[PDB]
RNA sequence: GGGGCCUUAGCUCAGGGGAGAGCGCCUGCUCGCAGGAGGUCAGCGGUUCGAUCCCGCUAGGCUCCACCA
RNA sequence: UGGUGGCGAUAGCGAAGAGGUCACACCCGUUCCCAUACCGAACACGGAAGUUAAGCUCUUCAGCGCCGAUGGUAGUCGGGGGUUUCCCCCUGUGAGAGUAGGACGCCGCCAA
RNA sequence: GGGGCGGUCGCCUCCUAAAAGGUAACGGAGGCGCCCAAAGGUUCCCUCAGAAUGGUUGGAAAUCAUUCGCAGAGUGUAAAGGCACAAGGGAGCUUGACUGCGAGACCUACAAGUCGAGCAGGGACGAAAGUCGGGCUUAGUGAUCCGGUGGUUCCGCAUGGA
RNA sequence: AGUCUUGGAGGUAGAGCACUGAUUGGACUAGGGGUUACCGAAUUCAGUCAAACUCCGAAUGCCAAUGACU
């Protein structure tokens, strides 16, 4: 499960998911890759269930980039309490997705072994995406 | 293998801190100091404009002497700066350090302009 | 039941930055700039207070200026 | 100095032939020596830098300055400030008077002295040289030594290569090990 | 610890000055030329006792 | 040299058992030293 | 769940400058003696040249609250 | 050439050469003025035995640093629309990055 | 975000704060209720962290020496803004950590708070120019009433005193 | 007062990685472990991210000035 060894501040503002992403748009190290066409957050849970439904599909028999980091905590409040009193305790941990994000990136299979490998992931995450590859 | 920087360098970064207060009007000019190995210079400089008013230097003709670049050297200098800039209408000035210690040589010289004329 | 938070705390803001414009007549004595540090320098006919405040020297006309590089400057220059 | 007059004669002609030398102000020279003894056992007794201090002045001719520490380490039970050691600066006269009588009496004087090591420059023509005992100085009584002590000796030249200050400290006559 | 201090002229007696000073760094009276309004120059005031 | 932390430094006469007498710069007037650099056996390679 | 107080050797306890008593245990001894063993100073990260000591969190335990409908 | 200013490193760093008689240096003295938490290193005061090696000055270079458009894009004032954690359209505005390119100094004053 | 209980109450710094200023919440982070007789003033001089290479003790880390080195240090202390013609480091002499003030500004409901050239008195340092009315800047504080102490060309209940 | 024109203060949007944090893969290894890529910090190449990061940096808004038109 994916988080920072360490934070500057445990408590940050939610912030706003506009615009595209800035950069990681196109499949840089692997051969294919998983897109976004849709903001969300990414929790750890959700990385890591992506990245053993394609690892665990290709059979020891490839490489595989997360190029999405959940650096940014998210808090809540403890289960039936009021409003106010201070912000929420830590609870987990989100990277930030906005369209046009290469989440996960492949190689070492083919073209028909990765497409399933990623078809697999991407039921996992939140978000439609596409399959692409490197130009 | 010592490397070491010159001493018109760490000179010039003494005369920075000088300059940083003391400047040069149209009223009240500066009086700038170079001494060198050999010789001492001097210059009534106007640094709003930029511009030498008045300059006595040790290369002068009037100024005959085997022993340039010691202390007698500098009093001949410092008389003949101070009544050049008489007749241009220089009075007060500002004495510019030039970066050196105010002793012997450029002192020598401060002395024989404030006798012969200029206020400082 | 609620616990508390131990923030809550800050200090009354000071109302620094620029207090007169560039182009505009000031008054000797007129404060241009409130700072902490030298965010802006004085310029000419302009001095540094201690708690870093520029202020006029003279009657003129306030000009903020580049200063070098990086840093910036203001000056009051009498009005002709 | 015997050593400035052998310098000017015979070593700097030398010099400038063997590396072939466009000016003569390019030959390498002795341009000063730093000697050096770090008392850290100061932190136990301030009077052993008193001690320290008159050992290098009869050694050095030339009263040291006391070292300070420049940061608190716990590990050495030191704070910013302390007196640590003594430092000398040897240039000039002195200097060659130094380097003449360490050569010819105080090496010598050195227990199982193998000769010092063609190793211990600096790649830029420095050579420091470490030194056990005080005792090999016959300006220290040995009655007076309430201990031992050691001290760096640095020989700093204008060569910019150990080949060139290797060879200028051989013509001097350094010992070094064969 | 560090206490308030009423300097005095030493020639007039008038307690022109107030100050601090650490007790401890600075145990005995502390003295310092200062402008005196009544005498109209510089005297040696002293804490006062 | 500041006046009063120096020790006067003098010509000295360094005086070997050997019979070497040379002329080294020391605070003493007169140096004996048991082995000088032409009879330690390390330089005489004996 | 909320405040508060604790957590040092096997056990009980001393304490910003580098963790000690006494007991147990161990040694050899003529049932008291000599000497030894025993420490992530509850866990963590950081303030510091130094942290058992300050500082903020985190378990575990003890104490007190958890009320009006 | 030396001194001394102004101008955002377009002035810098680095590399490679060239040049000194005078001038500027390095340099050679420490007797004195003065000097170093120790040292004539430096700062001073004195000298001119010789050196352009270094500083300095002049040339060549775009390796690094710096300056830097145009176009496009992000964002966005104002006006609309939608499927509204956001997105789209229109008049306007418009980066950062990247890049063409620029640039190995430009303008004084005084003395020799 | 009912009240109780818990927490909080004034001041400083940052973020939230939407590129002037201002801006809320039991929003997110920290400090303060001092310290310094130099850690103040001035004059003169200076440059830091760390690394590489070499060194008897001595080691990763004491002390040298060399080269590299925009600051990767330091700035009494929180943080921010500043600072290497230093505001950082060193040394000499000092007490301006002055008295009377103050054109004019900032801030501001008021009360307060802040900056200030310049003038006079008498000084400190400096050859002079000049700088100095505490500290790189911004916390380190509390109205009135009442009472104490020192000073005083003021008043003093018929007058002189008190 | 509006608008145009001109000048200015300021660090948001965006962007960027020059600093501070966070952070992915490769190259190459101090060093510490089983002579070894056995694993490796720094370094180096590329790549992500930030209310309390900034080498940068708008639109707007703000403060003014000079005329003009209103
Ligand atoms: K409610
Ligand atoms: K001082
Ligand atoms: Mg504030
Ligand atoms: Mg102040
Ligand atoms: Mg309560
Ligand atoms: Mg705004
Ligand atoms: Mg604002
Ligand atoms: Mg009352
Ligand atoms: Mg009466
Ligand atoms: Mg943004
Ligand atoms: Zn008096
Ligand atoms: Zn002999």
């Amino acid at each position: 499960m994916l988080l920072p060894k360490r934070v500057k501040y445990r408590r940050e503002h939610r912030g706003k998911m506009r615009g595209r992403a800035k950069g990681g748009t196109e499949v840089h190290f692997g051969e294919f890759g998983i897109q976004a066409l849709e903001a969300s957050w990414i929790t750890n849970r959700q990385i890591e269930a992506a990245r053993i439904a394609m690892t665990r599909y290709m059979k020891r028999g490839g490489k595989v980039w997360i190029k999405i980091f959940p650096s940014k905590p998210y808090t809540a409040k403890p289960l039936e309490v009021r409003m106010g009193s201070g912000k929420g305790a830590p609870e987990g941990w989100v990277a930030v997705v906005k369209p046009g994000k290469v989440l996960f990136e492949i190689s070492g299979v083919s073209e028909e072994v990765a497409r399933e490998a990623l078809r697999l992931a991407s039921h996992k995450l939140p978000i439609k995406t596409k399959f692409v590859k490197r130009e | 293998m010592i490397t070491k920087t010159s001493k018109n360098a760490a000179r010039l970064k003494r005369h920075a801190r000088v300059r940083a207060k003391l400047s040069g009007t149209a009223e009240r000019p500066r009086l700038n100091v170079f001494r060198s190995n050999k010789h001492i210079y001097a210059q009534i400089i106007d640094d709003v404009n930029g511009v030498t008013l008045a300059s006595a230097s040790t290369l002068d003709k009037d100024l005959n002497v085997e022993s340039t670049g010691d202390t007698s050297a500098a009093t001949k200098v410092g008389e003949l700066v101070a009544k050049r800039a008489a007749e241009k209408g220089i009075s007060d000035v500002v004495f510019d350090r030039g970066g050196y210690l105010y002793h012997g040589r450029v002192k020598a010289l401060a002395d024989a302009a404030r006798e012969a004329g200029l206020k400082f | 039941g609620v616990g508390s938070t131990k923030n809550g705390r800050d200090s009354e803001a000071k109302r620094l930055g620029a207090k007169r414009a560039d182009g505009q007549f000031v008054t000797g004595g007129s404060i241009l700039y409130r700072q902490r540090g030298t965010k802006i320098y004085p310029g000419e006919n302009v001095g540094r207070g201690g708690d870093d405040t520029l202020f006029a020297k003279i009657d003129g006309t306030v000009k903020f200026e580049r200063f070098g590089r990086d840093r910036k400057k203001v000056s009051v220059y009498p009005v002709a | 100095n015997r050593l400035k007059e052998k310098y000017n004669k015979e070593i700097a002609p030398a010099l400038m032939t063997k590396f072939n030398y466009d000016s003569v102000m390019q030959v390498p020279k002795i341009e000063k020596i730093v000697i050096n003894m770090g008392v850290g056992d100061a932190v136990q007794n301030a009077k052993a830098i008193d001690s320290a201090v008159e050992e290098l002045t009869f050694i050095a001719g030339q009263k040291p300055v006391v070292t300070r520490a420049k940061k608190s380490i716990a590990g050495f039970r030191l704070r910013e400030g302390m007196p640590i050691g003594a430092k000398v600066t040897l240039r000039g006269e002195r200097m060659y008077d130094f380097l003449d009588k360490l050569i010819s009496v105080s090496l010598p004087r050195v227990r199982d002295f193998r000769g010092v090591s063609k190793k211990s420059f600096d790649g830029r023509g420095n050579y420091t040289l470490g030194i056990k005992e005080q005792l090999i100085f016959p300006e220290i009584d040995y009655d007076k030594v309430t201990k031992v002590r050691g001290m760096d000796i640095v020989i700093v030249t204008t060569a910019n290569t150990d080949e060139e200050a290797r060879e200028l400290l051989t013509q001097v006559g350094m010992p070094f090990q064969k | 610890m560090r206490v308030n201090i009423t300097l005095a002229c030493t020639e007039c007696g008038e307690r022109n000055y107030i100050s601090k000073k650490n007790k401890r760094n600075n145990p005995d009276r502390v003295e310092f030329k200062k402008y005196c309004p009544r005498d109209k120059k510089s005297t040696l005031h002293r804490e006062t006792k | 040299m500041k006046a009063g932390i120096h020790p006067n430094f003098k010509k000295a006469t360094v005086k070997c058992a050997c019979g070497n007498e040379f002329e080294t710069g020391s605070v003493k007037e007169e140096v004996r030293v048991e082995i000088c650099s032409e009879c330690h056996p390390f330089y005489t390679g004996r």
